[PDB]
């Protein structure tokens, strides 16, 4: 079977999560399940395995009494909840399965794996969002092309989408990624090729999608005067 | 923790590459069996072979798995175009009272041949002036590979704060674009002559100043 | 008066109208006084220099526009007249001047760094021939000790 998970999720130090782990089919009642966590800077790490027909805890030493996980029965999918966030919590977990054999060895194995849940945390929450448009100027350009493009600063969280004219234009498009700022902000920038003849006969509109936040912010861009 | 991976291995297209997994005898010493698994950056991982005796259904027979008494060998023939993963070492640990991955280590050369960087510098518009902060933007396109150092100064002194450089991403020409910021305030903006980008690459060092005077 | 003025970093009347130097300038400027020659009596006014120009101009561009600068807010139509000046204009040469209004020969020899093998560069210098001594050479084909 496949075991689908949910998206990246986007949470606080202090607060609790819910991220869910269901299963397409069968065979989740019958076999334990287990969660492995990667981090990028690393190893992998294995906070405990739970089995589901009978619902024993069953984690590690080196994690104290403060995640709990549940197991549901009839809709057959599983639940993980993490109170206290701390700062070390920006990494992705994974959904696995365990099957049991016989041997001298019997090693636990994770066959099965899901998609993962990319959780961040930090400070600089969630607001609304600055667009500065921008436009060559005239020393700027030597030839018969031009370069404009928006920008979008202060905006939070990850990921955010932009597009031209609703995607009227897709030629020589380019996106940037964002980074980590020292107060926790983030930043991308969208430049486009325009040519010089047509920089007063036709407008570009920029278009940014925040689906955590549910702004759509409309710019319009217009050449300097002075140069 | 208790197992220890090597960062990385060379290797060439053809030959035969080993890796070695050390631990401890109370983990693969101690007689429990060990799984490898391949962390491909962007897809989970899945499950290669578990106790070295037994090929998986999709597994090719080309990854080969030996227990050399406390120490776990794995073994390929040939360098294909996805072997850009990282290799992980997987056992039970008596002693941590469950499965402790190992360290990982990196196959991938850089096989980055030279270009030419072009650099562009865009001075802030006047409706940023009035946000209590100055944004400069410095973007470089189209150069290969995406190893750039971004220095700022203001032609009396390098500025070392509120310097940032984003990771250089793949473009439709197969050519690498990077955009460096610097947080700034409008009330030292006009104060200075100029502000400038100054980038080397291999050797290549190409200047753009502006004037907001 | 003008040989001061080829710089990267100042603003004038040539530098910034026929020949901008960027910050990023390599170039290596030669010029000399030869005044016997580009100079003759009764006012040698052969070579000609833009004075009046619309903006600023990207370096390494030549300008060759020989339309009428207009100052005024009204057409012209190529006249002689007012609010328009003609933007090139003559020199002053004279070979009974003084040192700083004379005829200058003035180059820049600039380099340029790409991704190509060396094509224009020097070859390797001829240095002292040493002979009766342990010393080591290599004339193209093996680097051998000796006298």
């Amino acid at each position: 079977v496949q075991l689908v998970e949910s998206g990246a999720e986007v949470k606080k130090p202090g607060s609790s999560v819910k991220v869910s782990c269901k299963a397409s089919g069968g065979t989740f009642s019958s076999y334990a399940i287990s969660w492995v966590r990667q981090a990028p800077g690393q190893g992998l790490e294995w906070m405990g395995g739970i089995i589901p027909i009978l619902g024993i805890a069953n984690y590690a030493q080196k994690f104290q009494g403060r995640v709990t996980i549940t197991a549901d029965k009839s809709t057959s999918t599983a639940y993980m909840e993490l109170s206290s966030l701390r700062s070390e919590d920006t990494a992705v977990y994974y959904c696995a399965r365990e099957n049991g054999y016989s041997g001298y060895g019997a090693a636990a194995n994770f066959d099965l794996w899901g998609r993962g849940t990319l959780v961040t945390v930090s400070s600089a929450s969630t607001k609304g969002p600055s667009v500065f448009p921008l436009a060559p100027s005239s020393k700027s350009t030597s030839g018969g092309t031009a370069a404009l493009g928006c920008l979008v600063k202060d905006y939070f969280p990850e990921p955010v989408t932009v597009s031209w004219n609703s995607g009227a234009l897709t030629s020589g498009v380019h996106t940037f990624p964002a980074v980590l700022q020292s107060s926790g902000l983030y930043s991308l920038s969208s430049v486009v090729t325009v040519p010089s003849s047509s920089l007063g006969t036709q407008t570009y509109i920029c278009n940014v999608n925040h689906k955590p936040s549910n702004t759509k912010v409309d710019k319009k861009v217009e050449p300097k005067s002075c140069d | 923790s208790v197992l220890t991976q090597p960062p990385s291995v060379s290797g060439a297209p053809g030959q035969r590459v080993t890796i070695s997994c050390t631990g401890s005898s109370s983990n693969i010493g101690a007689g429990y069996d060990v799984h490898w698994y391949q962390q491909l950056p962007g897809t989970a991982p899945k499950l290669l072979i578990y106790g070295n005796s037994n090929r998986p259904s999709g597994v090719p027979d080309r990854f080969s798995g030996s227990k050399s008494g406390t120490s776990a060998s794995l073994a390929i023939t040939g360098l294909q175009a996805e072997d850009e993963a990282d290799y992980y070492c997987q056992s039970y640990d008596s002693s941590l009272s469950g499965s402790v991955f190992g360290g990982g280590t990196k196959l991938t050369v850089l096989g980055q041949p030279k270009a030419a960087p072009s650099v562009t510098l865009f001075p802030p518009s006047s409706e940023e002036l009035q946000a209590n902060k100055a944004t400069l933007v410095c973007l470089i396109s189209d150069f290969y590979p995406g190893a750039v150092t971004v220095a700022w100064k203001a032609d009396s002194s390098p500025v070392k704060a509120g310097v940032e450089t984003t990771t250089p991403s793949k473009q439709s020409n197969n050519k690498y674009a990077a955009s460096s910021y610097l947080s700034l305030t409008p009330e030292q903006w006009k104060s200075h002559r100029s502000y400038s980008c100054q980038v080397t690459h291999e050797g290549s060092t190409v200047e753009k100043t502006v004037a907001p005077t | 008066d003008e040989v001061r003025q080829i710089a990267p970093g100042q603003t004038g009347k040539i530098a910034d109208y026929n020949y901008k130097l960027p910050d990023d300038f390599t170039g290596c400027v030669i010029a000399w006084n030869s005044n016997n020659l580009d100079s003759k009596v009764g006012g040698n006014y052969n070579y000609l220099y833009r004075l009046f120009r619309k903006s600023n101009l990207k370096p390494f561009e030549r300008d060759i526009s020989t339309e009428i600068y207009q100052a005024g807010s009204t057409p012209c139509n190529g006249v002689e007249g007012f609010n328009c000046y003609f933007p090139l204009q003559s020199y002053g040469f004279q070979p009974t001047n003084g040192v700083g209004y004379q005829p200058y020969r003035v180059v820049v020899l600039s380099f340029e760094l790409l991704h190509a093998p060396a094509t224009v560069c020097g070859p390797k210098k001829s240095t002292n021939l040493v002979k009766n001594k342990c010393v080591n050479f290599n004339f193209n084909g093996l680097t051998g000790t000796g006298v």
